[PDB]
């Protein structure tokens, strides 16, 4: 019946992080502190539409977010970033609990020379609030109206009309 | 099953003849089978030629039943030119269990049989003459 | 379809009929029983975990542990009538005629 | 007979092994969530009859979403193309990895 | 060694199946059982599976056929193959190559059904943040919602327990 | 045997119908099927006696692999569209081997070979409660799961059941091979009339169940196997002999009588639809099954046998039996003819 | 015929139930049903031993008691079914005039109706 | 299939050992049967009471703790009969 509506391989031309995986796990705090302030607009455009190839203009954003992120921290303190990610690489899966001192280092670093301080327990929780542009969709679940409702039986019953009215045995 | 009963009375009857016989040996070889299967399951012969040979009388008789049954039926048909009466289906009934009696070999039986065979005979095309459903509206 | 689901269909007619056709122990009989049984099971669990039925995935499991009492209770009765018994076969079992 | 002490009792305690979409214990969906709350939404208030020729359309929505019948029926079509037509030597193909 | 190995560990498991469904001495079948339920637990584990798979191997390969060796151990002798028993093994697999011939050279195989005909790597997952193994949260279910079921169940093996007593001469 | 453990497994079969009645899941439905068999294994071989046995044997294995294809029934069910709701079904073949286990479940004509030898071996308690709950579970999940049922089904199974319940039963004097056929008839009826309205399903079971419980209790007051203990039963005592009558004649379905009830109005909402020569066959074969009770009664209170003394030393000692509710259930059984209105009681 | 808001549970006796007329004292059925208590009683001193009339006194006044109770709840809830039938009739029937017309009153100054005699 | 593999390799060079090794040189009781299904149903049980680890993150604890003990209080009380009904004696 009905033919989807793609985006085409225009908007499918972003700038991709394509950066490895335990130094972006590594890289993980921060970058919920300074970024990942408006990708909750990415974050609520995918709960009130269940519909991405209509939110990626915020995928964009989030993704222009995070390299500009890893290039403030790229240019910048510190440099032994990468001897804690690559600390922490090694370690099987990534336990943060590893390599805790140079943990304390990459925190004083950023801390003495650019700010951001670390999000501590439990602040990646805790339901926050999201001011969007775009108005609040209705009815996603593309759906027909209810079609017929049951007129509801009331009103107060009379008696009997003649007994049973079965063959016999009247009244 | 519903196709060849389906098919044995989408002829009219009517002479569209010896696809009513046809049709009249598949009812009867199903039917035989099916009452040999439950002979065969309910007896263990002991040996399997006795078992195959039960289910070769059964099935035999009982397509020659349906094909005595449909003869006689496109027979009367033409010849009496009136294909609504049940009474060209009551000879069917008494020349199926005249057969039936023939093929056992016994008389009283036979005579049981025409007289019972032709009744039921004769109240099923009554039944489809009139329209009676089969078993069930079901409404009401 | 998801395909396999034909072939366990297939394996559980296997199991039927060797349930119901069964010439001399009743052992044989319980096992294809216990047969049957694995083959509802493996059909569901696929079924569940292909859904994400993911609130309501107790049936493999509770179907298995009610099935497997009364995998229990055939034993036991198996054993009652080998013990009044010298075998269990199928035969011997003639008395009480219907 | 069946009876209504389930209701009347005011203890609920068999309708959340039921459906799907009632709150599992981590708040997760299922595969075919909304497809189910715009079902019963659909025959809700309903007598089971204008449910049987009312609601089709999007019960069988419903249920190609649970089975995926015919658009496995779609795929595998596509497939036995693609086989038949690189069997001819047409295109040797660039829908794989690379042009 | 290829794709579709959930269907050759179903080809094996219907051969189980029909290798103690020709009757053998009950040992023999609780060797075509055990076999079976093996594959069977491949089948399952290959579907992931993470636990119920794993859980169905203590019992019946761990409780169930232990008691049906024991009973065949100490109840019937079968003391020293068949026509009949090789034969309907034969005619098993003789069913069982015909259905999955026409399977392989053809679409679809239908008993009353339409069996798309397909190694099935379809359907699954698209790669979702399950985290948790939604078998695992699933089944640590039954005790929150679980009233009514663990409590019928718990009965029902109890009542178990006093009715194998009472036929094995209660008290 | 002790008591409290006979308390225990009467405490376990009614939690078992129970949860076959109140529930809404399936797997609760399966649960309570096969507690109920667990549970009703041990009424019967109440004796040591290897009839018993052997009844046992054959019962286990024809409940058991009922319960299993009803599990398959359900599986197939939640193969297709897939909830845990009793409700109509979502596949004619699941609803047909639905049916079919559930036919095997309570006594019906392809499945009817278990009754007879599963009755006759047994003392009479364990005939009466297998007959009274093992009849009523099924009749429950039926009455939910009826608007998805293939007519022909139902129709085959209560037609074919009272049919051979009427001509198997002229040739025993078994009485619990004539009380089984007697269930094999009755529950033809009782499934009869599913599909059209189950008002009169249920309240043929009421006075089904009621005029079983008279019989048996009739029974279990002297202890026979024949009709010729019957006719001893005629020496001792009258007040049993004209009992035996009337509940006899109420089996029979006699229109002054209260068993007759059951009959009529299955008649009358039959054929407020289409269906005449259904009813006009049914009734013939309810005409058929009244011979067995016939010869019965003939043998019983009518005619008188032979009889032998220490009937004489049986005179000195008035009757000690207790019956559980015997004159209750009798009149509420046979004198229920004007109370038809007590119909939509029910509903 | 069926439940008509089973919802709304088994509900022996509704709340809508106190609007009918009640079965008033000495109703005939009633009286029936005290007759088949006491016939209840007498066979119940019938069945052992113990002579009819007499003796079990208090065990014809407790079945009496016992059957007159029990048939008053059942006649209260048989009242409330036959009117709720009849409500739910008429309800239907004033819900769609459309397709129960009414049949005007061709009197017999003008039906035709033939004879066929019996000589 | 990674332990597939591994189960292949261990179960190949087992038939190895085998083989190798056999080229180169050339009434009952019921006592018995009470202790297997006792056994048997105090399994399933056990297998009823397992998930237990993987459950005890959830915001129902009280009944959690309500229902384990009910579970082990059930398996305590089937033990306690078999025990002193003479179940196990000899």
């Amino acid at each position: 019946p009905g033919i989807v509506e793609l985006p085409s391989l225009e908007d499918l031309k972003v700038q991709e992080v394509k950066v490895s995986s335990s130094v972006l796990k590594a890289a993980a705090h921060h970058y919920g502190a300074q970024c990942d302030k408006p990708n909750k607009e990415f974050m609520l455009c995918r709960w009130e539409e269940k519909d991405p190839r209509r939110c990626l203009e915020e995928g964009k954003l989030v993704n222009q977010c995070a390299l500009e992120f890893f290039r403030q921290i790229k240019r910048h303190c510190a440099e032994p970033f990468t001897e804690y990610w690559t600390c922490i690489d090694y370690s099987g899966l990534q336990l943060f609990r590893r390599c805790r001192k140079e943990q304390a280092q990459f925190d004083k670093c950023v801390l003495d020379k650019l700010g951001w301080v670390r999000p501590d327990l439990g602040e990646l929780s805790k339901v926050t609030k999201v001011k969007t542009d775009r108005p609040l969709p209705e009815n996603p679940y593309h759906s027909r109206a209810r079609p017929e409702p049951n007129p509801e039986v009331e009103g107060d019953l009379k008696p009997a009309r003649h007994g049973s009215r079965l063959f016999f045995w009247t009244m | 099953a519903k196709t060849l009963l389906h098919q044995y009375w989408d002829i009219p009857e009517g002479t569209e003849c010896h696809r009513k016989t046809y049709a009249a040996t598949s009812i009867g070889g199903a039917s035989g089978l099916v009452v040999s299967a439950y002979s065969v399951a309910l007896k263990t012969p002991t040996s399997f030629l006795e078992g195959v040979a039960r289910t070769g009388r059964y099935t035999f008789t009982a397509a020659a039943i349906g094909a005595i049954f449909g003869l006689t039926s496109c027979i009367s048909a033409q010849v009496r030119e009136k294909p609504d009466d049940p009474l060209n289906y009551l000879i069917g009934g008494c020349a199926g269990g005249l057969t039936l009696g023939a093929r056992t070999r016994s008389y009283g039986i036979g005579a049981a049989a025409c007289a019972y065979m032709g009744l039921t005979a004769a109240l099923v095309k009554m039944g489809q003459l009139e329209g009676w459903k089969v078993f069930a509206e079901p409404k009401v | 379809m998801s395909l396999v689901y034909m072939n366990i269909m297939m394996a559980f007619t296997v199991s039927l009929t060797g349930l119901l056709m069964y010439r001399s122990h009743l052992m044989s009989s319980l096992l294809c029983l216990e047969g049957m049984m694995l083959s509802l099971f493996i059909l569901a669990t696929l079924m569940i975990l292909n859904s994400h039925f993911t609130l309501a995935s107790m049936m493999p499991i509770i179907l298995l542990v009610f099935a497997a009492c009364e995998a229990a209770l055939g034993l036991s009765l198996l054993v009652m009538v080998s013990n009044t018994y010298g075998t269990d076969y199928v035969q011997n079992l003639n008395l009480l005629q219907c | 007979p069946f009876f209504d002490v389930q209701k009347k009792l005011g203890v609920d305690l068999d309708h959340w092994m039921t459906i799907q979409s009632a709150e599992q214990p981590h708040r997760i969906p299922a595969r075919c969530h909304a497809f189910e709350k715009e079902w019963i939404e659909c025959a809700h208030g309903i007598g089971s009859i204008r449910a049987e020729k009312e609601c089709k359309i999007e019960f069988e929505d419903f249920r190609e979403c649970l089975l995926r019948q015919k658009t496995m029926k779609r795929l595998n079509a596509i497939k036995r193309q693609r086989d038949k037509l690189i069997k001819e030597g047409k295109y040797t193909p660039p829908p794989h990895h690379s042009g | 060694m290829m794709t579709y190995i959930v269907f050759i560990l179903s080809i094996i498991f219907v051969m189980g199946f029909v290798g103690f469904s020709s009757k053998p001495s009950p040992i023999y079948g609780g060797l075509g059982l055990i076999v079976s339920g093996g594959v069977g637990c491949g089948i399952v584990l290959n579907f992931g599976g993470s636990f119920l798979g794993l859980m169905v191997f203590l019992i019946y390969l761990g409780g169930m056929m232990v008691v049906f060796g024991y009973t065949t151990a100490m109840a019937t002798e079968q003391y020293p193959s068949n026509k009949v028993v090789l034969g309907t093994f034969i005619t098993g697999l003789l069913m069982e190559f015909l259905m999955v011939y026409y399977v392989l050279k053809d679409k679809e195989v239908e008993i009353v059904f339409k069996f798309n005909g397909m190694g099935d790597w379809v359907i699954y997952d698209t790669g979702d943040s399950g985290f948790f193994s939604e078998e695992a949260m699933g089944i640590a279910a039954l005790y929150s919602y679980g009233t009514w079921l663990v409590i019928v169940t718990g009965w029902s093996l109890l009542i178990g327990v006093v009715v194998i007593m009472e036929i094995t001469r209660g008290n | 045997m002790n008591p409290i453990i006979l308390i225990i497994i009467l405490m376990t079969v009614m939690l078992g119908t129970i949860i076959v009645m109140i529930s809404t899941h399936w797997l609760l439905i399966w649960i309570g099927f096969e507690m109920n068999m667990l549970a009703i294994i041990p009424i019967m071989m109440k004796k040591h006696n290897p009839r018993a046995t052997e009844a046992s044997t054959k019962y286990f294995l024809t409940q058991s692999t009922a319960s299993m294809l009803l599990m398959m029934a359900i599986i197939i069910n939640l193969m297709f569209s897939g909830q845990w709701t009793v409700m109509k079904l979502f596949n004619p073949m699941a609803s047909m081997l639905m049916t079919m286990a559930l036919a095997m479940k309570l006594g019906m004509a392809p499945f009817h070979f278990w009754v007879p030898e599963v009755t006759q071996g047994i003392p009479l308690s364990s005939g009466l409660i297998l007959l009274t709950w093992q009849k009523l579970a099924p009749m429950s999940v039926l009455y939910q799961i009826l608007p998805s049922i293939n007519l022909d089904l139902i129709l085959t199974l209560s037609i074919l059941s009272i049919t051979i319940g009427g001509w198997g039963g002229l040739n025993q004097t078994q009485l619990r091979k004539i009380m089984a056929y007697s269930s094999i008839a009755h529950m033809g009826w009782m499934t009869a009339v599913l599909l059209y309205n189950p008002t009169m399903t249920l309240l043929n079971l009421i006075i089904y169940i009621i005029m079983t419980s008279t019989m048996f209790t009739l029974f279990m007051a002297n202890s026979t196997t024949t009709t010729l203990s019957l006719s001893h039963t005629w020496n001792k005592a009258p007040i049993m002999t004209i009992l035996v009558l009337i509940t006899l004649l109420s089996m029979g379905g006699l229109p002054p009588l209260s068993g007759f009830m059951p009959k009529w109005m299955i008649i009358q909402e039959m054929t407020k639809n289409d269906s005449i020569i259904l009813p006009t066959l049914m009734a013939i074969t309810a005409l058929l099954n009244l011979y067995f009770y016939m010869r019965l009664t003939y043998s019983t209170a009518l005619t008188m046998f032979p009889s032998t003394n220490n009937m004489k030393m049986k005179w000195q000692f008035p009757t000690t039996k207790r019956m559980t509710l015997l004159p209750t259930m009798t009149v509420l059984s046979t004198m229920l003819l004007p109370l038809t209105p007590i119909l939509s009681i029910l509903e | 015929m069926t439940g008509r808001q089973a919802r709304a549970p088994l509900q022996f006796l509704p709340d809508e139930a106190r609007s009918l007329p009640p079965p008033k004292l000495t109703d005939p059925r009633l009286a029936y049903i005290g007759f088949l208590g006491y016939c209840s009683g007498l066979i119940d001193n019938a069945i052992r031993r113990r002579p009819v009339l007499s003796a079990g006194l208090h065990r014809q006044f407790l079945y009496i008691t016992s059957f007159v109770f029990v048939g008053y709840y059942l006649l209260k809830r048989q009242d409330y079914m036959y009117a709720v039938r009849d409500h739910d009739m008429f309800s239907y029937i004033k819900s769609h005039p459309e397709d129960f017309p009414e049949k005007d009153k061709k009197t017999y100054r003008e039906v035709f109706e033939e004879f066929h005699p019996v000589r | 299939m990674n332990l597939m593999i591994t189960l292949l390799t261990n179960f190949t060079l087992a038939t190895l050992l085998v083989t190798i090794a056999f080229w180169l040189p050339q009434p009952f009781s019921m006592k018995f049967f009470l202790v297997a299904i006792t056994f048997l149903l105090f399994d399933l049980e056990i297998a009823l009471l397992l998930p237990l680890p993987w459950a005890s993150q959830t915001t129902n604890l009280n009944t959690m703790l309500t229902m384990a003990l009910l579970l082990i209080f059930l398996l305590a009380v089937s033990l306690a009969y078999e025990w002193t009904q003479k179940g196990l004696e000899w």
